[PDB]
């Protein structure tokens, strides 16, 4: 049966196996995330979803930690805010200054979560990392200096598209996502990696540089290319 | 400290999917013995031993060898590439006959490990990551090799040469290039991790079976 | 440039309830088409499923 | 006697010593358990 | 009460230094493979109780009750195989005890694997040995072959009706794959990156089956504890810190070595007795790292009166770790040594998770600037803050272990950093 | 600091500075800037249309 957990002191009944992130979603709080996608598996590596339990001295990964009976989740606590600020500091410390020339532009999760949960200043006084750009076909443009190594494309590729040609080569700070060979990621479901990439590492090549998210008007229609009716 | 080695593959005449590589029948027997050390339905667990065997046979790991291993184990070539690039004992680039790996971590750095490295560089006339012109020696720096108490030490084709001095390492290099195989082990007169001055423990004969056996046990 | 002749092109109104929006449209006299809200269904996420002993959910990479 | 190093058998090993020993041990092994499928991709 | 001066009759790891025969005959000359059938007949619960009474704690880093872990794995079967994984990826910079055990007491290791497998109800034992130890792995395989031929392992092991297999898995060079979950991932033929907890390895381990990861020294001392009591093992050491320990003394010491002693021997007596003391004498000692790179450093003041013990070193803002004692004398660059350790952690980082990846690279760069003084005193607190941001926010303990040496250096040698910065500022402003 | 007629600058090499990021268009209070961009022949992110209405600009 349902177990009772507490989010900021508010009681909520959740099924066993529910994670902290899903419990907060039920109570109406959206914990920040970079690697967690509800349609993909759980990775737990970006470390952006760390939250504080009231009596636990260690922060837990909300996207991968199942809730226990009588757990109080402090989403807006000082430890949670400091953890978010530190993780955002690391990500932006290694990220490049490409926002004006980046198609992600005003619809970037790194920008929005930096503005909402991260600090407004940089303590990084060293040199940044530059990564060679790969080529995976005429549809997806890869500028991999902007990759945050969140492994969404790898998990999507394998699980959803049944294609296992994406992965991480090397280790440490020099870990790179790619094919390791000149192989085109050509599939009928290839633009979804453009969608799910939280940063501008993977972007649409036909749409490149044409517009910005705030200018466009959104019209909700359906698809006529096939009989699925997407 | 940048590694200096790329993690991307550019096809070359010497390294391409058409490069000839295939296991010998003895290596196929070894592979079939390795594969059945793991539960059925988990053949992917043999990727590391099979890649190690391929490297031992060939001297290094070409992309064709990686593809052959992937085909043999029915695992994705991308997964094989991930393993090969992650693990540092796999040579994705041709190396010399002898691969000197000098430990340069702090327990060895406290003793004169820089002296050993400098002596090796002077003896061979190469830098810290290059290869001799005759394709005989390659020299690299490595992290802890697990022989800290015998620092400084080097590893040459899975052979530990410990308690080294510049003269000792020069002698080892000369013996290797002559054709002989130097005896691995400490070069300071010690046989093992025991203290150099003398045995401060285990000075008496070991007790036989059933020395302090519990009453019931 | 992009010209227009429709005064109500940029007019978007915000309502807290579908009933409130319907009442406003009815009292103002415009026709209306209502689209029901679509909320994502609950999903069972489990990190331990990535290492299943006999199931296909096992991941080949991390 | 406690003055001679008895671990001298390792100045004979070759490239394939470990794998040859693994091959020899194959006879003494026991049947491995099965997952019911040939691979997670099946 | 005082501790130290362990007797050879009580030393568990006989044949250390390899002065006797390591074969099956040599091990059987000692107490190895004695009444193992009787131990197996006594069975799992008795062995677990014996271990709990002996109070053995983990010898491969974090000190956890081995009895508690094996009791965690003592749950009833649910139709899945059971595995004991013996960790022998001795990548810690300062540790050689596992190498010595494997190379000189392989039959002790095999008997311990069998006893632990019986205690946990495990069908198989995978000994994951690092790839650089080729000769050690070959000796281990020879010992396993001798045991199989003698019938000590296999089907009806020791004539007790318990089937048990022992395999050896040679890894590649990965200090991260030394970690338990990364060890499990590397055995499964993957990259070898640590998992998240839950699920714990006692519930979902290698191949998705219940597995227990145990250290070479722990499993090797298990059968000696079983044959003997465990009141004896508890008698050796303090109340909650019991047994004997292998210490690897290295660095600026007269006689670097590996020795076995009591679990609460004072550090000063250990150094002055089993290693000949510091090269320039005890008054020339500068710092000691008691547990390898993972544990912080302590100055001479702390080292003067401190016991090589878990709780004793915890109260000294340190940790016992792997009992690897690195000694640094007054004539060394402590900043450069810690920077080299941080560079080691940078190279030996799996790169999976953002805090350790980015922060360890950042700390490496900061320390590289520090060793030459090309910095400002306001950056020391920034380095402390980023180290605190790395610690506790990572998947595995490598990220925590990469920040503790930095914290220790900042806490005990901040004047050195500030003086070097002042010297660099004077040198550059003279232009 | 005086603000008068508008101008588009160049780098010392002669390449245009504008990268078609539309921040000026987004921040213009009077909506006097119209920008349309596409990749150049060499793949650069450059503008094709950059109009300013000086009867709508408030300077
Ligand atoms: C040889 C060896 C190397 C280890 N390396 C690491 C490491 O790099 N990082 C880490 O977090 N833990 C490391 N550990 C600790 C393991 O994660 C785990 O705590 C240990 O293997 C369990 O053994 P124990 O119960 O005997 O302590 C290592 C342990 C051993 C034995
Ligand atoms: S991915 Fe996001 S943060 Fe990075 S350059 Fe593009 S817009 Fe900026
Ligand atoms: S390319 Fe994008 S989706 Fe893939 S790991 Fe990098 S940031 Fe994530
Ligand atoms: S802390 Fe470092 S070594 Fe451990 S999982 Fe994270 S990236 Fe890997
Ligand atoms: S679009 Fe506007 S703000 Fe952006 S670079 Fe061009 S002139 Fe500057
Ligand atoms: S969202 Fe949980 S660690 Fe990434
Ligand atoms: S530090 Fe060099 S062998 Fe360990
Ligand atoms: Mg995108």
């Amino acid at each position: 049966n349902l177990i009772e957990v507490f989010v900021d002191g508010q009681s909520v009944m959740v099924e066993p196996g529910t994670t902290v992130l899903q419990a907060c979603e039920k109570v109406g709080m959206q914990i920040p995330r970079f690697c967690y996608h509800e349609r993909l598996s759980v990775a737990g590596n970006c470390r952006m979803c760390l939250v504080e339990i009231e009596k636990a001295p260690k922060v837990v990964a909300a996207c991968a930690m199942p809730v226990m009976k009588g757990w109080n989740i402090l989403t807006n606590s000082e430890k949670s805010k400091k953890a978010r600020e530190g993780v955002m500091e690391f990500l932006l410390a290694n990220h490049p200054l490409d926002c004006p020339i980046c198609d992600q532009g005003g619809e970037c999760d790194l920008q929005d979560q930096s503005m909402m949960f991260g600090s407004d200043r940089s303590r990084f006084l060293e040199g940044k990392r530059a990564v060679e750009d790969k080529n995976i076909g005429p549809l997806v443009k890869t500028i991999m200096t902007r990759c945050i190594q969140c492994t969404r494309c790898i998990r999507f590729a394998s699980e959803i598209a049944g294609v296992d040609d994406l992965g991480t080569t090397g280790r440490g700070n020099d870990m790179q996502v790619g094919t390791y060979i000149e192989k085109m990621f050509m599939s009928e479901l290839s633009g979804n990696i453009i969608d799910i990439c939280p940063v501008g590492a993977l972007t649409s090549k036909p749409y490149a540089f044409t517009a910005r998210p705030w200018e466009t008007r959104k019209t909700e229609s359906i698809d006529v290319m096939d009989a699925v009716g997407s | 400290g940048a590694g200096g080695a790329l993690f991307v593959h550019r096809d070359t005449p010497e390294n391409n999917p058409d490069t000839p590589f295939d296991f010998t029948p003895e290596n196929y027997k070894r592979i079939e013995a390795i594969v059945k050390n793991y539960p059925e339905g988990h053949k992917a667990a043999a990727v590391l031993p099979v890649l190690d065997l391929a490297q031992r046979q060939n001297g290094w790991l070409p992309i064709s060898a990686m593809n052959k291993v992937a085909e043999i184990l029915q695992v994705p070539p991308m997964r094989v590439y991930e393993v090969a690039t992650f693990y540092t004992m796999y040579n994705r680039k041709p190396v010399g006959k002898y691969h000197i790996q000098v430990c340069t971590t702090t327990p060895c750095m406290l003793r004169n490990s820089d002296s050993i490295l400098e002596a090796i560089q002077k003896k061979l006339g190469i830098k810290v990551g290059e290869t001799t012109p005759d394709k005989l020696f390659t020299l690299i720096e490595v992290e802890c090799l697990g022989a800290c108490v015998n620092a400084p030490m080097v590893q040459i084709n899975d052979n530990y040469y410990e308690d080294l001095t510049p003269k000792d390492i020069e002698e080892i290099i000369d013996e290797l290039k002559a054709g002989k195989i130097p005896k691995p082990g400490p070069r300071s007169g010690r046989f093992s991790c025991e203290p150099a001055g003398g045995l401060t423990s285990l000075t008496e004969p070991p007790k036989g079976p059933g020395f302090g056996v519990q009453a019931g046990l | 440039w992009s010209s227009t002749a429709d005064p109500l092109s940029n007019l978007v109104l915000t309502f807290s309830t579908k009933e409130d929006a319907v009442a406003f449209a009815e009292k103002n006299g415009w026709s209306f088409d209502v689209e029901e809200r679509k909320v994502p269904k609950p999903k069972s996420k489990s990190y331990g499923a990535n290492f299943s002993w006999n199931k296909r959910t096992r991941v080949s990479t991390k | 006697d406690n003055s001679t190093y008895r671990n001298l058998q390792h100045h004979e090993y070759s490239t394939y010593t470990f794998l040859d020993l693994n091959v020899e041990l194959s006879k003494f092994r026991m049947p491995q358990p099965s997952s019911g499928r040939q691979s997670p991709r099946h | 009460t005082s501790f130290g001066s362990l007797k050879d009759e009580d030393r568990i790891f006989t044949n250390l230094y390899g002065r006797h025969d390591w074969r099956l005959k040599g091990a059987q000359s000692r107490g190895d493979w004695y009444k193992t059938k009787e131990i197996l007949l006594k069975g799992p619960d008795w062995i677990l109780g014996e271990v709990k009474t002996s109070g053995l704690r983990g010898r491969g880093g974090a000190g956890f009750p081995t009895g508690l872990k094996w009791s965690f794995m003592n749950k009833p079967s649910d139709g899945r195989p059971k595995y004991l994984v013996v960790n022998a990826d001795e990548g810690e910079p300062g540790t050689c005890k596992d190498r010595e055990i494997i190379r000189h007491d392989p039959h002790k290791l095999v008997e311990g694997c069998l006893v632990g497998g019986r205690a946990m109800g495990a069908r198989a034992a995978y000994i994951y040995i690092r790839g650089e130890f080729y000769n050690e792995a070959s000796n281990l395989q020879v010992a396993i072959r001798e045991a199989y031929e003698a019938g000590l392992i296999g089907k009806n092991a020791c004539g007790s009706g318990y089937d048990f297999d022992v395999f050896v898995v040679r890894g590649a060079g990965a200090y991260i794959c030394g970690e338990e979950t990364a060890l499990i991932e590397s055995i499964e033929g993957k990259q070898g990156k640590p998992r998240l907890k839950p699920p714990f390895p006692a519930d979902v381990g290698v191949f998705g089956c219940p597995t227990t990861v145990a250290n070479v020294e722990t499993v090797a001392v298990s059968p000696t504890i079983c044959r003997r009591g465990g009141a004896w093992f508890a008698s050796f050491g303090r109340e909650r810190n019991s047994g004997t320990k292998l210490f690897n003394i290295s660095g600026h010491v007269n006689h670097p070595c590996t020795v076995e002693e009591e679990m609460s021997v004072p550090l000063k007596e250990l150094i002055e007795k089993h290693a000949g003391g510091v090269i320039g004498g005890w008054d020339n000692l500068l710092a000691v790292i008691p547990g390898g790179s993972s544990t912080p450093l302590i100055p001479k003041s702390v080292c003067e009166t401190v016991l090589m013990d878990f709780d004793a070193l915890v109260q000294a803002q340190t940790g016992l770790g792997t009992a690897a004692v690195i000694v640094m004398d007054r004539s060394t660059d402590i900043v450069k040594a810690i920077a080299r350790l941080i560079e080691f952690y940078k190279h030996e980082s799996c790169g999976q998770c953002t805090p350790c990846r980015e922060g360890v690279d950042w700390m490496n760069k900061v320390m590289a600037r520090f060793v030459k003084g090309d910095a400002r005193p306001a950056e020391i607190d920034s380095l402390w803050e980023i180290s605190k941001q790395i610690e506790g926010h990572t998947i595995c303990a490598l990220g925590d272990g990469a920040a503790w040496p930095v914290q220790g250096l900042i806490r005990h040698f901040r004047p050195e950093l500030e003086e070097r910065m002042q010297q660099f500022a004077l040198q550059h402003q003279a232009r | 600091r005086f603000r008068g007629e508008h101008a588009l600058r160049r780098y010392p090499s002669g390449e245009e500075r504008c990268i078609a990021c539309k921040l000026c268009e987004a921040v213009c209070p009077a909506q006097a800037i119209t920008i349309e961009a596409e990749p150049r022949a060499d793949g650069s992110r450059r503008t094709t249309r950059y109009d300013i209405d000086m009867t709508k600009c408030i300077y």
